[PDB]
RNA sequence: AAGGCGGCCCCCUGGACGAAGACUGACGCUCAGGUGCGAAAGCGUGGGGAGCAAACAGGAUUAGAUACCCUGGUAGUCCACGCCGUAAACGAUGUCGACUUGGAGGUUGUGCCCUUGAGGCGUGGCUUCCGGAGCUAACGCGUUAAGUCGACCGCCUGGGGA
């Protein structure tokens, strides 16, 4: 995420900007992915659990 | 003493800590500070308000070569990504750019295993 | 009909960042996803394309 | 406070002015069920008061109230194990009883010869700024600015 | 085929499926014994070694703590050529064939129709969820059967001992 501060905008909106960025490229959720090894055995049953969940 | 007016707000934030570095544009250090140095230890370093403070600190110590403008560049997870920002602007700093520059590897090296607590 | 050289098209299926956007959010089939996905790593090789919004 | 949600007591204004705000200030200082003596020890601080400061009897109280009076205040809450202190704005009716509630505590920790002397001369503490009363709001304003992420 | 297989490019190569005819003329199904393949760990020789990490060392926790947590870290994990032949090697469901109401998707062929920068109507292969009869001790299964039948094989016969 980069973001450029524009002309006349507040430092509250140009943050707000770069937070959204974040949470669009999921950064800090690549992180949380990354920082524990997960067996593929794990990462199989996860995506498994998640696509049950993703029927409603 | 000398002068550069333009810089670069270098954050490194981790779980456990908050590492501020106020570099110029070619990434030579002018000043720093961390949340650990400034007085606050395990429960109460990894918090924003010792990220905050670890801003303050280091924008005291860089106004010697008199920075005026300055961007930021966001590296890890945890307290003190928007605290440090928020006490940099407020110290009287004009915010160019905010940049994500977290390491996110393309699949390499075998993280350590899961905590079991 | 997808190409690699038509960095012009390419350019609409890949994110800020560099990163090939899901077919869940560009609605494409599947069959032209996977043929999008090779021709974006093709252009990425051939440097007619970035791997990442640093560089 | 579960399930019932109530509203608030309407207590009878001051014998003397007709204030309701100085009603609240009596009952804050009564002790013992006394309000014969709570309003005596009120009167009399406000008489020395007044009168050691240019008269405005009810104005003088104001000026020493305005100093008190908190902005921001922090509530304790416990998320995942952690307390976290979420900085939370106060209500202008509990501006007052928190402001009122510091000056007769400050004024009971004093060392003075009479209650009425040791309110009195907190009131005085209060309209300059500098006294143990103060120093409450002043205290609650560093905690209040230092968890200001958590708001 | 199972084990398993994931950046990109080429070379060598196996299988599956569709459309249209032509060709062979029961050449088929199953398979004890036999043969081959077969995750990880482990073994042998020589390489390689960034990260991770059995063992081991140190720091903690605890009543103890030969653990869980932390700082390190050797084999190993990687490559070549051999070996080993086991897993909750699982759909805990042997293979092949025929027959038996339906609904909603996903994926991959193909015939047709339109002025199409998409859809409309069919027809194959595979796949997911739901469900009818029937079946089942129940749970559930339900044209990818655990339904209705047939061919052949493997196997079970109370628990522990094993
Ligand atoms: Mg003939
Ligand atoms: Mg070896
Ligand atoms: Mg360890
Ligand atoms: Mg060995
Ligand atoms: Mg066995
Ligand atoms: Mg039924
Ligand atoms: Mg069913
Ligand atoms: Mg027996």
């Amino acid at each position: 995420p980069v973001i450029k501060v524009r002309e006349n905008e507040p430092f509250d909106v140009a943050l707000r900007r770069f937070k959204r960025s974040c949470e669009k490229a999921g950064v800090l959720a690549e992180v949380r992915r990354r920082e524990f090894y997960e067996k593929p055995t794990t990462e199989r049953k996860r995506a498994k659990a998640s696509a049950v969940k993703r029927h409603a | 003493r000398k002068q550069v007016s333009d810089g670069v707000a270098h954050i490194h934030a981790s779980f456990n800590n908050t590492i501020v570095t106020i570099t110029d544009r070619q990434g030579n250090a002018l000043g720093w500070a961390t949340a650990g140095g400034s007085g606050f230890r395990g429960s109460r370093k990894s918090t924003p308000f010792a990220a905050q403070v670890a801003a303050e600190r280091c924008a005291d110590a860089v106004k010697e070569y008199g920075i005026k403008n300055l961007e930021v560049m966001v590296k890890g997870p945890g307290p003190g990504r928007e605290s440090t920002i928020r006490a940099l602007n407020a110290a009287g700093f004009r915010i160019t750019n905010i940049t994500d520059v977290t390491p996110i590897p393309h699949n390499g090296c075998r993280p350590p295993k899961k905590r079991r607590v | 009909e997808i190409d690699y050289k038509d960095i012009a098209t390419l350019k609409n299926y890949i994110t800020e960042s560099g990163k090939i956007v899901p077919s869940r959010i560009t609605g494409t089939r599947a069959k032209y996803q996977r043929q999008l996905a090779r021709a974006i790593k093709r252009a990425r090789y051939l440097s007619l394309l970035p791997y990442t919004d640093r560089h | 406070p579960r399930r019932r949600v109530i509203g608030q007591r309407k207590i009878l204004p001051d014998p003397k002015f007709g204030s309701e705000l100085l009603a609240k200030f009596v009952n804050i200082l009564m002790v013992d069920g006394k309000k014969s003596t709570a309003e005596s020890i009120v009167y009399s601080a406000l008489e020395t008061l007044a009168q050691r400061s240019g008269k405005s009897e009810l104005e003088a109280f104001e000026v020493a109230l305005e100093n008190v009076r908190p902005t921001v205040e922090v509530k304790s809450r416990r998320v995942g194990g952690s307390t976290y202190q979420v900085p939370v704005e106060v209500r202008p009716v509990r501006r007052n009883a928190l402001a009122m509630r510091w000056i007769v505590e400050a004024a009971r920790k004093r060392g003075d010869k009479s209650m009425a002397l040791r309110l009195a001369n907190e009131l005085s503490d209060a309209a300059e700024n500098k006294g143990t009363a103060v120093k409450k709001r002043e205290d609650v304003h560093r905690m209040a600015e230092a968890n200001k992420a958590f708001a």
